[PDB]
């Protein structure tokens, strides 16, 4: 099966039973090549047959394309539930359930915006009040005021 | 598992070896099997243990390597008439004559890979009478060989060309390095007895230096011609003159004669020859002199960079 | 070398010396076509030869696949050090060293979660106390309390 | 799953097995199927208690 990639950076799809595509036919016998992935003789004299070929996955027309990215490159599922829509000048990442960043060091270079509550270091930010000196160690009344 | 390796499978060593395979083999289920090889051309570079490059192999053949366990030999070629016109006088292979002096050199020199041999006998009842070595044990002889191959061949050859009671002798601390400490144990004999004594040495690899001043000749002659001529003489490719062997003293007159023999029409004005120890720093400019003398166990070679010529 | 993409959005792999793949053979001579990338006459009469072909990169079986994403799209390296795992309903992004966002305006539409210290505009958020009126300009005792 | 076992499928025991399969078989949804064995030689040999 063909898995595009070079310079140590490839792409793979989780194929299972019943997927369709295309198959090509090699010129000569490739088994001796497929054992070692180096220069080798043809094993036999059989030529231009499907016995030793190459499979290319495909989905043809079985997918759903969302109305917003009708002009933007998409990397999605069949149903469009999860998307990576690379538009001409902006990017949109869609995941109905949840998303994760396994990186131990993130970075940003501009203004950031959240639309709901925050949780940092195991505690909350939308209601935080710091104790002061007078009154002694009393809770700062209220939570998160502009 | 269960693969057959057929004969004449071209195995290639990384410096363009192109080795073969002698006898067809079937890989055992253990997966570790030893196959016998043979080289293609008489000129074969000594290989190194790596994964041999695959040329022709079966569908199942995975890899081949060189483990330490393999035992190796050396080839033989390049026997020009010059070697014959040199080895006529020395290699008098008097197979008909064994108990002698001139016999030992010739019978040892029949062994493959051996370049030169010296054998010096005392003939007297006192120590330090031969040209260049001490004795210790009187009524004995000592043997020095160069380019030595594996022990057993030369050991058999040496034991097969002597006859005296105890003619074996290590010289002294001032001699070439002994090949083996106590002896060389020549196990078998025609008498089937368990006799064991063989003693012999190897030369000391010296190094020589040559500097010569000449005229310009009839036309332009590059220094590479002179360097090639003197190097070729040192190796010994010229007819008649054996060049430099174990126990030959460099001579400025002889080097000038070799230069004149190769390239004539040049007027040599000055000649200088010097000798330097093994690995020693390059000799000082004042080291060169007219004539150098070498002892019995001193071998010296000359390279291209040790000969430098500046015509007037 | 083939670089898939259309509508101004392509994918490229940093190929170097020693990378393997497949090569196809064009029907006719395409040198004049590659010289201008427009409609062109064939150059010579040579047909079905590898002289003027097309190369497709591949990696075959030389990669490591992590046991977590055995059923999701992976865009990674040979060793799986850096990944983009597009699963059926969630996205996981892996980068052992660090990650960056060069966008000057980020956005979010839901609850966010961090697991370590925060740095915003050059200062910390996990220990901060705001000065008050009485006592005059005194530091708020402590850092970040729930 | 749904594998088409073929004849002459050679199974080699560690003590020089070299054993064919006698008749063809097709793998079932269970994942385990029965196949028959015949020795490539005509001497008395014994199979080990475990698969090799």
């Amino acid at each position: 099966v063909i898995s595009m990639g070079a310079g140590g950076f490839h792409i793979s799809f989780p194929i299972q039973q019943g997927d369709i595509g295309w198959i090509y036919a090699a010129d000569r016998d490739t088994s001796q090549f497929l054992e070692s992935l180096s220069m080798s003789k043809p094993n036999t004299g059989r030529i231009h047959k499907f016995e030793h070929g190459l499979f290319i996955p495909d989905v043809f027309r079985r997918y759903t394309i969302n109305s917003e990215d009708s002009a933007a490159m998409v990397i999605q599922s069949t149903s469009g539930a999860t998307r990576i829509s690379i538009r001409g000048d902006n990017i949109k990442i869609t995941a109905p359930s949840n998303v994760t960043v396994d990186t131990p060091q993130a970075n940003f270079t501009g203004n950031v915006t959240i639309a709901n509550t925050l949780v940092v270091n195991g505690i909350n930010v939308n209601n935080h009040g710091h104790l002061e000196n007078n009154p002694p160690d009393a809770r700062t009344k209220g939570g998160m005021i502009a | 598992r269960s693969q057959t390796r057929i004969s004449t499978g071209s195995r290639v060593q990384t410096p363009a070896g192109a080795i073969f395979t002698v006898m067809s083999d079937v890989t055992i289920p253990a997966g570790g099997v030893a196959t016998i090889d043979i080289k293609s051309q008489e000129y074969g570079n000594i290989p190194l243990p790596v994964g041999n490059l695959i040329i022709i192999d079966g569908t199942i053949g995975w890899s081949g390597a060189k483990v330490i366990a393999s035992t190796r030999v050396d080839p033989g070629s390049r026997q020009m008439s010059d070697a014959e016109l040199k080895n006529a006088r020395v290699n008098r292979l008097a197979i008909q004559g064994r108990n002698s002096t001139m016999a030992i050199k010739a019978y040892v020199s029949a062994v493959p890979n051996v370049t030169s041999v010296n054998v010096i006998e005392n003939n007297t009842g006192a120590v330090q009478v031969v040209n260049g070595v001490s004795f210790t044990l009187p009524y004995a002889v000592w043997v020095c060989v160069a380019g030595n191959p594996d022990k057993q061949a030369v050991a058999d050859a040496l034991w097969a060309a002597h006859n005296g009671g105890t003619p074996w002798d290590y010289g002294a601390t001032n001699n070439g390095v002994p090949v083996d400490g106590p002896n060389g144990v020549p196990v078998r004999d025609p008498a089937s007895g368990r006799k064991y004594v063989v003693k012999w040495t190897t030369p000391i690899m010296y190094d020589g230096y040559v500097n010569v001043t000449v005229q310009q000749g009839s036309s332009s002659v590059a220094p590479e011609a002179i360097q090639n001529a003197v190097v070729n003489y040192a190796q010994g490719k010229v007819e008649g003159e054996e060049g430099l062997v174990v126990g030959a003293s460099l001579s400025a007159f002889e080097v000038a004669g070799a230069i004149a023999r190769e390239i004539p029409g040049i007027y040599i004005k000055l000649c200088q020859v010097a000798c330097v120890a093994a690995g020693s720093p390059a000799p000082a400019p004042g080291d060169f002199t007219s004539e150098y003398v070498m002892s019995a166990f001193g071998q010296a070679t000359i390279s291209v960079g040790n000969v430098r010529v500046t015509f007037v």
